Parts: structure tokens; C-alpha cells; sequence
């Protein structure tokens, strides 16, 4: 089948042109169909026909189709036009629609912004049942971008390590969830343990103690 | 104004099925009809609504580029009013077309010695396509009399087959790629005229 | 103007079936050739089914075959689709499209049912201690996604992503600026 190309993320400055290109195998011979989705609800058509733009899309939008790429030209991208972007061509194979694997067009709001990590010791309730319990949220980041860094002072540790998927705000500084389940008989017990993070490069020196 | 896709349209390195044609649309561009003479050694350049030397002088609005490969023999099925198992299954042209069909052969790209059975045609079908008309349901034919299920046991045909085209010798089943303009009137500002 | 809702699916454990509707208006629904295009959580658009316009041509994908069944109402100008013999990796959001013309470009959408295949039920509204308000670490311990029961003050209470967790549990953490025990929805 056929096998759209687009980029994983592209940044633009507001007020600045915006450009999305989508690569294929003789793609000239084919139109290419742009849709607009917003976190949250359903892609909006935007450019089909690689030239037109249907009633309620402003002359901003633009596109062009030659050689072996297409090309979503957007021009004066406001802080309003953060969503993702897919391509949709027809090929000669047993048709299936081929979308592209999406590109996250995001707006630079805000030039960076220092995380918040909130734990405290789980009391001893819970521990009725010996349930793996984490406690450490860590929240207020704009760039989206978190990792979860459980450090076993200064080391990794065992039974594997996963990170929560980052969830979209309201515009404003994100949230994450860096909770998973671990045998909690070795809690704080010694340097066994300690709940960090790494936000693109700082850690926060929590220094956290039982009680 | 820049250029029109046609060049990009008959130097395809894979051309679409007949049961899966492509139809490119074009427009926002000068067409400039002195490429296609280059790349389309034409076997039939019939044209049902235009003229061929006249091209560079009317201008259309929208220009829509099919695009499919069919049997030598069958070259001529597609034509207004033909009939065939491509003219009524699989790409049937309007009474009332205006436009070129151009069609040249492709032996030595679209063939290999082990059979090239990716291009297939259908078979059957319970009724005509319509003009323009798209056909890419692959479901198994009923014989009537009973149900297939989705399986093609007896009295059951599946809807595609291949060419299986030949390099070896035989005339009139070779591979030749077939590209059909059509033109639209539709009454309003248009944006593909000829190069003047 | 063009409208199209589509019903909302649930949880389903696998091997089930998922009966989905799309409801159209605004515009010809004996016309125009209605798709399917799923979109898992955190993945692309996928195409799923086309139907003609009067049902005769029906079309699925590889990864869907066999299974999946596609249909539409014209008297009623709803579009159906069945998903029979689910399987784990059918998690996704099921958008309702519709084709504009012979080159494939979709200008109609809807807005999205969710269809998730869960291997588990219930367990118990169990809380959690070390709760103004609450911090607790579980609320409604939903298999896998939903999330309700916030006992914390709604003053400036936060909402955190939910995790995954597939070791079998889900875990609904929230802060804001003694115990908790409240807890109503099972
Ligand atoms: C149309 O396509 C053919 C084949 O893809 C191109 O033919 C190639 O031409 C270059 C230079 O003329 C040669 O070096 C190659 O060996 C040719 N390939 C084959 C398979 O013959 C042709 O150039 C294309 N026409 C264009 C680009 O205008």
C-alpha cells in the first residue's frame, strides 16, 4: 500500500508562515487532502483538492502539489491554530485510504516554564491490603514534554518503568501522573527509592522523608 | 500561474488497476499541451469534444485525468456507447463526453517474464456502472441459488482477475496504460487556459 | 446545517459486538458515499469502511476484514456499523465521514464514539488515605479509563492524566491546596 510521509512535530512562531509537507512515492499523480483536528474533536477539511479551500476556511490556508512532497503552506498561524494535521491520497493498491501519521502543529505561547512536584507519605490506611501505591504528581509544564525519572538514588530500578502519556490543558501549564505499581514493602525504607523527574533536562531535589 | 501536473501524470512509475483508476483533478495551472506528444506515443487519440491543434487556444475550468491500464485488444472499449467487460464493468464514458482518451503501449515498463498479475480487471457484475462511475468493491459473486459467506467455494467466483501479461509474443494483449481528459463546461471563472 | 452524531459506544469485553449509529442531516444522505475512520488513543486516522450510495459497493480494510460489517439507512439517513468479533487492538475513536467526490477528500465529520475493549470489570469504589480537601491516590478504580468521584474541594482541586496501568487497576489521582471516605458512584 501507499506510505504518507509527515513529520512528527513542526513548530512555528505566531504571525509567521507555517509549512507541513507530505512525501510519497509519485504523489504528484494524485491529489492530496488536508484535515484539521483539534484536541478534543473531530479533523475539519481545510484543503482538498490541493488548491481549494471549502465555506468557512480563511485565505490563509494554501497548498501546492509537485514533485515528490506536498505542501501545506499556512500563513499568519495565530496561537488559535494548534492542532494536528493529516494528508489523504488514493492509490493503486487494494484502496485503502492512506492517512498520513500526523504532524502536531504547535504554537511557541510561552518560552519555558519550571514543573511543581507534589508528594507526601502515604499513610498507613492503605497498607491494610499491601497495594502498590505511588504518590508523586508532577504538574505545571508548559512544554508537554515529561518524563517519569524514578531514581534509585541515582540509579534505575526493577520491574520496568513507564510514563504516563501527557494530557491536554486549558492552555496554560500541562499536568502528568508519574504513579505505577511497585512492591511498596521497600518504601522509603532506605536509598532504595526516590520519586524525580527530568523536564527536558532539570530535576527537582525533593529530598522527601517518610511520616 | 505555474505549470500543470500532466507531466507528472504519464511518467507514473505505477500505473493505477482498471477497477481502481485514479482521477487527478487539475486546476490553477497553464496546460501546456506540447508534453504530451513526447510521452504518448498515441495508438488512439480520438477526440469526442475538442480538437487536438485547438487545445492552446480554449480554456476549461476544471480538467479531471483518469488513469488506467487495460488489454490491447480492449483499447478501444473505451469510447462513448462502447460496450466490453471494461466498457460496462469497470470505466464507462457519458454519451455526452468532451475530451481526449490517449492510450499508448507500455510492454516494455508494465511486463515481467514472471507475470505482472497486480493489475486486474473484473469479471461480472450485476449491473452496468454508471457514467464516471467507481467500482472497488471486492465482495465474492453469488451464483443466486445459494449464499457464498465470504468464501469462494463452488458456484462461487471472486469478482477480480488478473491480465497475466505475456512479453513472450501475442499482439493485442499487451500492456498499454490508457490517460482520459475530460472537460467540464461549468460556468464560471475559469483557472486552466492555454498557454497564451 | 450539516449534523452528524454518532452513538456512543461503552466497554465491551472481547469476542462481543458493538452496535454503532451515525445520524445525518443537512445535507443528501442517498447521495453522497458515507466512511468509516477510526482513531486509537494516541494514533492516526485508519480507514475502516465505505458503503455506497445504496449499499450495493461495500469496501474494508485489511486489518478489519471478515468481521466488520458496514450498512446505512436511507430511510432514516442513519449510518450503521457493526463490529463483530472484537479484539484488543479495536480501541479506537470511531469518526463518521463523508465523501465529497471521485478524488476522496472528506468534507463532513461528526464528532466521535468511543469504543474501548476492557478484559476486566469493577472492583469497588475503593478510597485512599492522606486526603482542605483531598490528596488521595484512587478515585472509582475504573480497568481503564473512566474517572469520577473528585471528594476534594472543587475550589482548586486538579485534574491529572490518567494513566494506563495494565497491571490490571487504575488509579485516579487529585490535589488541592485526617482522611478520606467518600465515595458514592460504584
Ligand atoms: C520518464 O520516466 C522514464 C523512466 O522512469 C525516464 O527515463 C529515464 O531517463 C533518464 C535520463 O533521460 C535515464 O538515465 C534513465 O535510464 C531512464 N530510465 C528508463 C527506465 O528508461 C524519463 O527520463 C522520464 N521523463 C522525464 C523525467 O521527463
Amino acid at each position: 500500500s501507499y506510505v504518507l510521509t509527515q513529520p512528527p512535530s513542526v513548530s512555528v512562531a505566531p504571525g509567521k508562515t507555517a509549512r507541513i509537507p507530505c512525501g510519497g512515492n509519485n504523489i504528484g499523480s494524485k491529489n492530496v487532502h488536508w484535515y484539521q483536528q483539534k484536541p478534543g474533536q473531530a479533523p475539519v477539511l481545510v484543503v482538498y483538492d490541493d488548491s481549494d479551500r471549502p465555506s468557512g476556511i480563511p485565505e490563509r490556508f494554501s497548498g501546492s502539489n509537485s514533485g515528490n512532497t506536498a505542501t501545506l503552506t499556512i500563513s499568519r498561524v495565530e496561537a488559535g491554530d494548534e492542532a494536528d494535521y493529516y494528508c489523504q491520497v488514493w492509490d493503486s493498491s487494494f484502496d485503502p485510504w492512506v492517512f498520513g501519521g500526523g504532524t502536531k502543529l504547535t504554537v511557541l505561547g510561552q518560552p519555558k516554564a519550571a514543573p511543581s512536584v507534589t508528594l507526601f507519605p502515604p499513610s498507613s490506611e492503605e497498607l491494610q491490603a499491601n497495594k502498590a501505591t505511588l504518590v508523586c504528581l508532577i504538574s505545571d509544564f508548559y512544554p508537554g514534554a515529561v518524563t517519569v525519572a524514578w531514581k534509585a538514588d541515582s540509579s534505575p530500578v526493577k520491574a520496568g518503568v513507564e510514563t504516563t502519556t501527557p494530557s491536554k490543558q486549558s492552555n496554560n501549564k500541562y499536568a502528568a501522573s508519574s504513579y505505577l505499581s511497585l512492591t511498596p514493602e521497600q518504601w522509603k525504607s532506605h536509598r532504595s527509592y526516590s520519586c524525580q523527574v527530568t523536564h527536558e533536562g532539570s530535576t527537582v531535589e525533593k529530598t522527601v522523608a517518610p511520616t | 500561474t505555474n505549470l500543470c501536473p500532466f507531466h507528472e501524470v504519464f511518467n507514473a512509475t505505477t500505473f493505477a488497476s482498471v477497477y481502481a483508476w485514479n482521477r487527478k483533478r487539475i486546476s490553477n495551472c497553464v496546460a501546456d499541451y506540447s508534453v504530451i506528444y513526447n510521452f504518448a506515443p498515441f495508438f488512439a487519440f480520438k477526440c469526442y469534444g475538442v480538437s487536438p491543434t485547438k487545445l492552446n487556444d480554449l480554456c476549461f475550468t476544471n480538467v479531471y485525468a483518469d488513469s488506467f491500464v487495460i488489454r490491447g485488444n480492449e483499447v478501444s472499449q473505451i469510447a462513448p456507447g462502447q460496450t466490453g467487460n471494461i466498457a460496462d464493468y469497470n470505466y464507462k464514458l457519458p454519451d455526452d463526453f468532451t475530451g481526449c482518451v490517449i492510450a499508448w503501449n507500455s510492454n516494455k515498463l508494465d511486463s515481467k517474464p514472471s507475470g505482472n498479475y497486480n493489475y486486474l480487471y473484473r469479471l461480472l457484475r450485476k449491473s452496468k456502472l454508471k457514467p464516471f462511475e467507481r467500482d472497488i468493491s471486492t465482495e465474492i459473486y453469488q451464483a443466486g441459488n445459494k449464499p457464498c459467506n465470504g468464501v469462494a467455494g463452488p458456484n462461487c467466483y471472486s469478482p477480480l482477475q488478473s491480465y497475466g501479461f505475456r512479453p513472450t509474443y501475442g499482439v493485442g494483449h499487451q500492456p498499454y496504460r490508457v490517460v482520459v481528459l475530460s472537460f467540464e463546461l461549468l460556468h464560471a471563472p475559469a483557472t486552466v487556459c492555454g498557454p497564451k | 446545517q450539516v449534523q452528524l452524531v454518532e452513538s456512543g459506544g461503552g466497554v465491551v469485553q472481547p469476542g462481543r459486538s458493538l452496535r454503532l449509529s451515525c445520524a445525518a442531516s443537512g445535507f443528501t444522505f442517498s447521495t453522497y458515499s458515507m466512511h468509516w475512520v477510526r482513531q486509537a488513543p494516541g494514533k492516526g486516522l485508519e480507514w475502516v469502511a465505505v458503503i455506497s450510495y445504496d449499499g450495493s459497493n461495500k469496501h474494508y480494510a485489511d486489518s478489519v476484514k471478515g468481521r466488520f460489517t458496514i450498512s446505512r439507512d436511507n430511510s432514516q439517513n442513519t449510518l450503521y456499523l457493526q463490529l463483530n468479533s472484537l479484539r484488543p487492538e479495536d480501541t479506537a475513536v470511531y469518526y463518521c465521514a463523508t465523501e465529497g467526490s471521485l478524488t476522496g477528500y472528506y468534507r463532513y465529520w461528526g464528532q466521535g464514539t468511543l469504543g474501548t475493549v476492557s478484559s476486566a470489570s469493577t472492583k469497588g469504589p475503593s478510597v485512599f488515605p492522606l486526603a482542605l480537601g483531598c490528596l488521595v491516590k484512587d478515585y472509582f478504580p475504573e480497568p481503564v479509563t473512566v474517572s469520577w468521584n473528585s471528594g476534594a474541594l472543587t475550589s482548586g482541586v486538579h485534574t491529572f492524566p490518567a494513566v494506563l496501568q495494565s497491571s490490571g487497576l487504575y488509579s485516579l489521582s487529585s490535589v488541592v491546596t485526617y482522611i478520606c471516605n467518600v465515595n458514592h458512584k460504584p
